[PDB]
Formats: structure tokens, sequence, C-alpha cells
RNA sequence: GCGGUCGCCUCCUAAAAGGUAACGGAGGCGCCCAAAGGUUCCCUCAGAAUGGUUGGAAAUCAUUCGAAGAGUGUAAAGGCA
RNA sequence: UGGGCUACACACGUGCUACAAUGGGAAGUACAACGAGUCGCUAGACCGCGAGGUCAUGCAAAUCUCUUAAAGCUUCUCUCAGUUCGGAUUGCAGGCUGCAACUCGCCUGCAUGAAGCCGGAAUCGCUAGUAAUCGCGGAUCAGCACGCCGCGGUGAAUACGUUC
């Protein structure tokens, strides 16, 4: 997958946002575009609301969460059955 | 036999540990090399101390329930986060990207053909 | 008791193949080897991988590394 | 004889101070151990409540007495008097060396075996074990095993209380989760 | 006339002995059992709670409560632990 | 900017791989053609089990490279087994390209080993270097083919005849 040597993705408006946020008693929704956003350790404890094609869906974080694309989290494409 | 699971007697070792779940043809040529064992001798006629030796391996390995736990773990991980994998699994729809509308018969089970 | 209905029974030596502790107890199977005891008498032996002693949970300290969580993961992997 | 040994002399004296017992005749003991199994796969084919009985009857050292329905019921085509169930009892010697077996060996082997539950008592001081399956008994060879089965062991105390059977269980050995 | 009924057993009617009618109110019988008979010995139920693999309301097992609330081949009454 | 065209109870077409011994696995060894290459083809060497990474060479090319082709032939192993057939699905860990691989790429290692035991009604191509069968190149192209164009290797059976 994703070259080791190239390190972890983030968008860095995202990453900026997070880092503003870190000494924040109580963690605001974050509103992104970006589905290519990996989960980090930091973004633990946070609330995201992920752009899903037609709006952001708000996600939490969690340790289990982190080391995952944000977009994953947010299904694009709705299906019930027939 | 080794780790609960008799292996067949007559056909050749390397296939014998295959027979083995989380044991795959490399693993059990990199067992029989670390043991000293030629892989064409059968087990049956595998002496106890070369069996006593090749328990230790696979010991130091990590196969059977300990694997299918591991795994199972990992897909109830992925469904308890609740990421598209995870509905992916709950669904039983392809996770790794193949298109649906054929095929899929192997994570959607029997055509049901209404 | 009554004769002639119920499995065969005889008393046959445990020990414990991981530590090698050991208790006399009866059983229907039999074991080809067979170990003296004290008093000085011989009996069938069972030789037993797991047991009270060996199993982890009577110990009280378990061999299992518990795996590691996916944040210690990601820190290992990019040095973070 | 062994569990025997440990019990007159560790337990005894054990329980003995901790309940403050007057007399030494109130020390509860296990009293009997009956071993259960339930077949209603005999109503299908009796052959096998036979393979369970002989898996019972190698396991417990006894010939197992076969229970039989004290009433027809329609619901799982059982006609009065079918021989479904089977079980033993184990008195004395034997319900001592099935005790200590049992503790140090059969339980174990359970797949992934975090211990026994420790909620399941009458409510007067008698437990009861629901193995969910067998071949954890070192004579059920693990083979000639067609179907694979469980059972329900009763222990049978003289201890009043659930928590008196608890921690003389446990001073036999039992984990208890 | 049509329908019903015709012999036998049980209950109510039946008015605390017995008996007692109606095209009065309810049901059964035309067998069954080689033990479901005789005798000797032994035993006590139905259900409920609690606990318990398959197993679920409910199969089998255990403790406790439980005087009959079961069973008594076959209707009902009487009787029987 | 993001999402979709990649959905998915099902139906159909076109192909890829298979169901095994005329085979699979290990080792050895031999013979092509068509075409592509400047920031691209890339020799050799170091690291890596591999995908590839590093250093580095020649070549704007009958001059160097892609590129020692695969079936083949010769030995060893497997012995009729849903298997040492099968390679779907799935977990982990990697490689790359790219700002970016979750929606949603390819490839590799370990892990797993699905259906599938030659296919109903019917249906497709082909009269010879053809069918059948085996690889190789290329256009699109940062990355991506079981498709398309083309190339070469081995190499049949049958044509009685025009009734339908
Ligand atoms: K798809
Ligand atoms: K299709
Ligand atoms: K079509
Ligand atoms: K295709
Ligand atoms: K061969
Ligand atoms: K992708
Ligand atoms: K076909
Ligand atoms: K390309
Ligand atoms: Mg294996
Ligand atoms: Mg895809
Ligand atoms: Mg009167
Ligand atoms: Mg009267
Ligand atoms: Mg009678
Ligand atoms: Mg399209
Ligand atoms: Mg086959
Ligand atoms: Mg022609
Ligand atoms: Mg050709």
């Amino acid at each position: 997958g994703r070259s080791l040597k190239k390190g972890p993705f983030v968008d860095d408006h995202l990453m900026k946002k997070v880092e503003a946020q870190q000494g924040a008693e109580k963690k605001k929704v974050i509103k992104t575009w970006s589905r290519r956003s990996t989960i980090f350790p930091s973004f633990v404890g946070f609330t995201i609301a992920v752009y899903d094609g037609r709006k952001h869906v708000p996600v939490y974080i969690q340790e289990d969460m982190v080391g995952h694309k944000l977009g994953e989290f947010a299904p694009t494409r709705t299906y019930r059955g027939h | 036999r080794i780790a609960g699971v008799d292996i067949p007697r007559d056909k050749r070792v390397v296939v014998s540990l295959t027979y083995i779940y989380g044991i795959g043809n490399t693993t059990a040529k990199k067992v029989l090399a670390n043991v000293g064992v030629s892989e064409d001798v059968r087990v049956r006629d595998l002496t106890n101390e070369q069996t006593d030796a090749i328990r230790a391996e696979i010991d130091k390995l990590k196969v059977e329930g300990d694997l299918r736990r591991e795994v199972n773990l990992n897909i109830k991980r992925l469904m308890e986060i609740g990421s598209y994998r995870g509905i992916r699994h709950r669904r039983g729809l392809p996770t790794r990207g193949q298109n649906t509308k054929n095929n899929a018969r192997t994570r959607k089970g029997p055509t049901k053909t209404v | 008791m009554k004769q002639d209905i119920h499995p065969n029974y005889q008393p046959v030596v445990f020990m414990d193949s991981t530590t090698g502790f050991k208790f006399l107890s009866g059983s229907t199977k039999g074991s080809s080897e067979t170990v003296e005891w004290e008093d000085g008498n011989t009996y069938p032996l069972l030789r037993v991988e797991v047991t009270s002693d060996s199993h982890p949970f009577y110990t009280g300290r378990q061999k299992f590394t518990q795996a590691d969580g996916r944040v210690d993961r990601f820190n290992k992997k990019y040095g973070l | 004889n062994r569990l025997k040994e440990k019990y007159i002399k560790e337990v005894t004296p054990s329980l003995v101070e901790k309940f403050n017992y007057s007399s030494v005749m109130q020390t509860p003991k296990v009293d009997k151990i009956v071993i259960n199994m339930g077949v209603g796969d005999a109503v299908s084919n009796a052959k096998n409540l036979d393979k369970a009985v002989e898996e019972l009857a190698l396991i417990t050292g006894q010939k197992p007495l076969i229970t039989k329905a004290k009433k027809s019921i329609a619901g799982f085509r059982l006609r009065e008097g079918m021989p479904i169930g089977a079980k033993v009892t184990l008195r004395g010697e034997r319900m001592y060396e099935f005790l200590d077996k049992l503790v140090t060996v059969s339980l174990p082997r359970v797949r992934d075996f975090h211990g026994v539950s420790k909620k399941a008592f009458d409510g007067r001081g008698n437990y009861t074990l629901g193995i969910k399956e067998q071949l954890i008994f070192p004579e059920v060879d693990y083979d000639l095993v067609d179907k694979v089965r469980g059972m329900d062991i009763v222990i049978v105390t003289t201890a009043n209380t659930d928590e008196e059977s608890r921690e003389l269980l446990a001073q036999l050995g039992m984990p208890f989760q």
C-alpha cells in the first residue's frame, strides 16, 4: 500500500484545524471535505463532519478508528435493498 | 497429533503440515528446514523425536484456534467501529473493491433467482 | 457394586508434562507406561500436557501478549 | 483419594474457622455428583443415545442409568417412557476421583477456557456445570465421536448457602469466572 | 305423521333411609388385560421456584416447597396416599 | 471541492481461470517474431524471500536496453484425493505511481483455500500453417487489461454429399 518512506498522509488544512483545537476542553465538530485524510492518535477524541458527496456526516474518532482514511468512515451512497 | 489435528499419515510431511490451519506451503518448508527433516519422508515414518521438534517449532508459531480468533477479532474490530469494511462484512458483500452487478457469488452466497 | 456391567476402572497416576506435578486418580483408559509411586506401588501413568498447574488461569499469569493497539502500531510504524 | 485427602486436611479446618462452626458436623461436604446427559436425539435414532451412553460410561467408570420420559410430549416427537437422557451417580471415592480429574484435566482442555460460571447455583448450596461439548475427557478418544455432545454435572453438597458451596468448591479447586 | 327412543352402567332431578315419573338435564357400555390377576417385598404423587449443553413454555438432571391439587385400562359417582 | 459513472435480490452477452496425470510441483536445458525507448528503454552490481529499492552503464538506437519468450525436450517428486487440483473470498504486512489508492488502482509475501468432478433445452468458430493450443510486442497510458491491434512457436480431424 502506501510507501512507508512517504510517511502517513493527511490534508494540511485538516491537520491545522485539529492542531489548533488540540488544547480544547471540549472538541468541536471539524467540517472537512477531505476524504483522503488518515486518522491519527491525536485525532482521537474529536467528531469530524466528513463530506459524503452531498453533506458532512459527523463521525466520532477513537483509538480503534485511528490508522484509516476518514472517507471510509462516511459511506458515499445509500442502498436499502430490493 | 501436532497441534490437535491428525495430519495425513501416508502423504509427504510437507503436505501433511499444510493440512494444519495457519500453515501454508512456505511455512511448512520453513519448519522442515529448521528441524532438518527431509521433505520427502512421510509422517508415518517420521520418528517421535522429529515430531517433538516439529511440535516445538509450531508452538513457537501461532496457528489454529489462535489464528482464527485473531482474524475474527480483526473482522469484529471492523464491524464494531462500523467502517465501510465492517458494513461489507455485515452485508456479506465483496470488501476489496469488486463489482457486484455480476459475480460476487462467493461473498453473497448462492443465486436467488428472484 | 454390580459385577460385569461397568467399564473397567483402575487407579492411574497423572503427571503434568509442563511441570511434572503428580497426582493419583482412577480412570477408565489404560496407559501402557507404568510408574512407581510412594508406598512403593506401580500404576499406569497418564502424562498430561495441560493440567491445573500448567494452565495459565490456575497460576494467575497469562502467557498471551494481549495484542497491540492500533495507536501504538501506528506510532511504531511511522516512528511517532 | 487425593481430593478427599485435600478436603479433610485443608478444606475442613478452613471452612470451620471461616464460618465459626460450633461442631465439626456442620462442615459442608460434597454429597454426590450427578452427571446428566440429555439426549432428545434418541427419538430420531436410538444409536445416538447408545453412543452417548457408551461415552458416558467410559468417562464415568459406571454403567449409566437410562432415564425415560415421564410424560409424552408431541412438541419434541416424544412418547411417554421413551429412553431419552442418561445419568450417572458418583459417591465417595469415585465421586472424588471424577471431580479431581474434572478440575485438573477436563476443564483446561475446554476451548478458550476462561473458567466456569459463578452464578450457577440452585440457591441452596448445590452447583451445576453445563458442559458444552465432550472430547475434554481423556477417555472420549476424540475420533469415535460421530456427534459432539455436552452434559450437565450436578454437584450436591451439604452447604446450606451458595456462598459456602462456592468457597468449598473453590478450595477444592474450581476456576470460577 | 316426520324426527327421537327401546337392553345395561354412572350422576342430577330424588324433597339428608330405600324407592320414585316426564319425548326432564348430562355422559357412558356391547370391552380390555397373560398382566393391567395372586402373593411377598419395596416406593410415593401433580405442579411450582432455583440452577443447569444441545434444549426452546415445555424433553433429561439436582435441591427445596408441595396432603393430594396426581394416578387409579375404560363414562360418571363413590373410594383409595 | 467532493461524490457517481465501480451500486446489486436478479436476467443476458462477451471473455479469463478451472474442474486435473496428454496433469501439478522441483531442477536442468533449447529455439522466435512483431514492435517501443529521453527523460524514456534501461546492462551490470549492492540490498530485499518477492513486489521492487540503491548505485550505475550503454542507447535517440540492425550499434545499448526492453528481451536468455512459453509451450518444448530431459531428470526428481506427487499417485486419482475436491487432492501437492482449484485459486475465489478474507486478515495481516509491503511495494510502487501520484497532492492524494476510503469511496476507488495494480502488483508482491505470509495467512485462507470458495464454488467447480466437463456442463439441460439450445447455442458459437473453423476446410491448413487453418482450428486447437503457447507465449511475445504495442496504443491508449503518472498509475491501471482476462479487452483490442499485431507478432511468432507447436499443430490436427474432416469434407461422403446438397435431402433438410
Ligand atoms: K464496485
Ligand atoms: K455477467
Ligand atoms: K444481453
Ligand atoms: K474477459
Ligand atoms: K512431471
Ligand atoms: K484505489
Ligand atoms: K461450459
Ligand atoms: K501502461
Ligand atoms: Mg495449512
Ligand atoms: Mg474494482
Ligand atoms: Mg327422603
Ligand atoms: Mg334417597
Ligand atoms: Mg390397578
Ligand atoms: Mg461504464
Ligand atoms: Mg477430481
Ligand atoms: Mg471457406
Ligand atoms: Mg499464431
